[PDB]
């Protein structure tokens, strides 16, 4: 589980995107959507164009799951059983598309907080969002 | 690997903005401390313990450059990273016994450690571009199975 | 791949008996079943949602009787599943968008087909050079990133 | 989690094996030393030969491991907290490791039970063992 260091930099870096957590939701979505492009075939009906609104909306979403996931760091697994359930028994999504999104959300984080995105940061946010997919994918298990 | 004009365009435009010095044992130094097991394969190094002490690290930064070196020669030949990495493709493959995983965790953290210095330059299409070789350079290290 | 020639003895003296008219087809059944996000890829074979259903289904056992033949293939070309599997080298990786993870699990479910099958004669050293054709096969499939 | 029948299944296969719980425990490491050499260099002090008694040993230790697993299906993260700190921390495992040993574990299981290993007990312990090694290298999350 993450430190006391580890959800002090993850929090400091919620608190440092404040606002922009839906917008930055929205790129790590696009960026995700372009770079691997097999990630598309999960949002069919969607809109995945650029300035999409679609997009935009589910950026919220995931940004306002993972502001959820920050305030249960400890209970993750129960604050997310539904989420778990949507995404690994309704969805049926590959487990490899989690690290793929993170890793999108990262870069996203990155380029747009250069300065900030040192590598203990950089650590802090990888092992909270490896916790986040571990929970998401955990009804396969 | 195969890219648009545009893709290859921009990743070599990119590139060349690229400090070779540094770049390099910045990706090692952060694959190093983000994902600790990987600190395994280079014991020699010293005590890792630490992210300041990984990334001021000097084998660590000589090394990177050399990391660095290689994707440098791929984006010189794109589709012939075969040959290319060939040879690291044996070293890390047949002598080293990398699991080809790990190659695509340390491709990934250098597209983000472009992405923390590029800032907004490294656009989602940009990124989409070094995916694509850092994709095909992870493939060709994978490659030599013998 | 390399195998030294107790290994690829035992390999084929081991496929010699495969029923290859089912082995493939279970193969494939349990790759669906124990990993469900596979069963995204062929929707067009009609409820999975039970194992039972998933393993008589005929698509199922007719498809796993190709991927059979693919392996058979390599078996036969060791060292050259580079182009033996190089067409579908192209279709799993450029046409699909397979994540190579996937060609990874499913060799080793077939891994463990074969010793479900062989019981103790499916020895750790003749698992071994299996691991070796398993491994080389699934990366002659991801060889191919165009 | 595991389903009810998913719990039924893995304790039917741990009833089943019974005794032999140590011996498939080194079993499966000398068949994952042999098939993923690389494993070796964890266990660098060990006779990691065959007949090996240090095998046989920590066979035995693995498999007294999992049992513990076994009665702590729901629990777990707990239960096995100080092994996720001897893997993840001091030894630093690479995570790849855990889905070879077992997917180790799954043949010799499969080797010696060729008739109960149904695809549906394959599924069973597949997800169990997922659910260990998640437990294990959770202390880099
Ligand atoms: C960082 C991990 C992820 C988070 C926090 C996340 C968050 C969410 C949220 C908030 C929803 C809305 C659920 C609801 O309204 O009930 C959602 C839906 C969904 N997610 Fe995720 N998700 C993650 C990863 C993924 C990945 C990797 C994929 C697949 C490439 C994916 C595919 C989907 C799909 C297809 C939907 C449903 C879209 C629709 O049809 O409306 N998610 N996710
Ligand atoms: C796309 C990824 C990779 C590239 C492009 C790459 C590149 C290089 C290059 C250029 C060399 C130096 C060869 C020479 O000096 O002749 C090398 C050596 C080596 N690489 Fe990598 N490498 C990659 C991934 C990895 C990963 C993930 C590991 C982690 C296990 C690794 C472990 C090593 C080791 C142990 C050496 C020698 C270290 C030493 O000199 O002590 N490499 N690599
Ligand atoms: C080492 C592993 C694999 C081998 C040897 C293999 C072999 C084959 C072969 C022989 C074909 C038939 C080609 C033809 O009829 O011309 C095929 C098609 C295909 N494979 Fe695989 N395959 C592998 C792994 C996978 C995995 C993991 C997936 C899961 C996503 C996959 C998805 C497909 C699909 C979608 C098709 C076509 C299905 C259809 O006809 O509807 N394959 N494969
Ligand atoms: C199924 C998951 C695994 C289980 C249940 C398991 C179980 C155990 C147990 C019971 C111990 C003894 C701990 C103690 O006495 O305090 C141990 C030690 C250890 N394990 Fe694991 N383990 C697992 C996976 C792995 C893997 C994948 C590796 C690496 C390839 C590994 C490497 C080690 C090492 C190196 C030791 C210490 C050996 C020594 O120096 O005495 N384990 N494990
Ligand atoms: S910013 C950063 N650091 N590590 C990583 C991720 C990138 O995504 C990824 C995909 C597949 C395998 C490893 C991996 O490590 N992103
Ligand atoms: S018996 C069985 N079924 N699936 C599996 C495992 C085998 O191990 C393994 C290693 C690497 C990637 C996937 C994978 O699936 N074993
Ligand atoms: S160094 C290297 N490259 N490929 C391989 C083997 C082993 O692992 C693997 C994983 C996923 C797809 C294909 C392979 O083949 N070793
Ligand atoms: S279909 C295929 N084969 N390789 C690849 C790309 C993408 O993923 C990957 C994962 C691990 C090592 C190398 C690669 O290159 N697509
Ligand atoms: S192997 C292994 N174990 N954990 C990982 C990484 C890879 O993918 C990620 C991508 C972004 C953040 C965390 C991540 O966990 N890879
Ligand atoms: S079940 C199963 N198998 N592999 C996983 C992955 C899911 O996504 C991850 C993403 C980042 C780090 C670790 C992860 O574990 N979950
Ligand atoms: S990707 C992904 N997610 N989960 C898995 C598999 C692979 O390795 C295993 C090997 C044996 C049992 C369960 C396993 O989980 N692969
Ligand atoms: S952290 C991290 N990244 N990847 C993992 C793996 C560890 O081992 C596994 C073994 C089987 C199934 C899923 C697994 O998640 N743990």
């Amino acid at each position: 589980v993450l430190s006391p260091a580890d959800k002090t930099n993850v929090k400091a870096a919620w608190g440092k995107v404040g606002a922009h957590a839906g917008e930055y939701g929205a790129e790590a979505l696009e960026r995700m959507f372009l770079s691997f492009p097999t990630t598309k075939t999960y949002f069919p009906h969607f809109d995945l164009s650029h300035g999409s609104a679609q997009v935009k909306g589910h950026g919220k979403k995931v940004a306002d799951a993972l502001t959820n996931a920050v305030a249960h760091v400890d209970d993750m697994p129960n604050a997310l059983s539904a989420l778990s359930d949507l995404h690994a028994h309704k969805l049926r999504v590959d487990p490899v598309n989690f690290k793929l999104l993170s890793h999108c959300l990262l870069v996203t984080l990155a380029a747009h907080l250069p300065a900030e995105f040192t590598p203990a940061v950089h650590a802090s946010l990888d092992k909270f969002l490896a916790s986040v997919s571990t929970v998401l994918t955990s009804k396969y298990r | 690997v195969h890219l648009t004009p545009e893709e290859k365009s921009a990743v070599t435009a990119l590139w060349g903005k690229v400090n070779v010095d540094e770049v390099g044992g910045e990706a090692l130094g952060r694959l190093l401390v983000v994902y600790p097991w990987t600190q395994r394969f280079f014991e020699s190094f010293g005590d890792l313990s630490t992210p300041d002490a990984v990334m001021g690290n000097p084998k660590v930064k000589a090394h990177g450059k050399k990391v660095l070196g290689a994707f440098s020669d791929g984006l010189a030949h794109l589709d012939n990273l075969k040959g290319t990495f060939a040879t690291l493709s044996e070293l890390h493959c047949d002598k080293l016994h990398v699991d080809p995983e790990n190659f695509r965790l340390l491709g990934n953290v250098l597209v983000c450690v472009l992405a923390h210095h590029f800032g907004k330059e490294f656009t989602p299409p940009v990124q989409a571009a070094y995916q694509k070789v850092v994709a095909g350079v992870a493939n060709a290290l994978a490659h030599k199975y013998h």
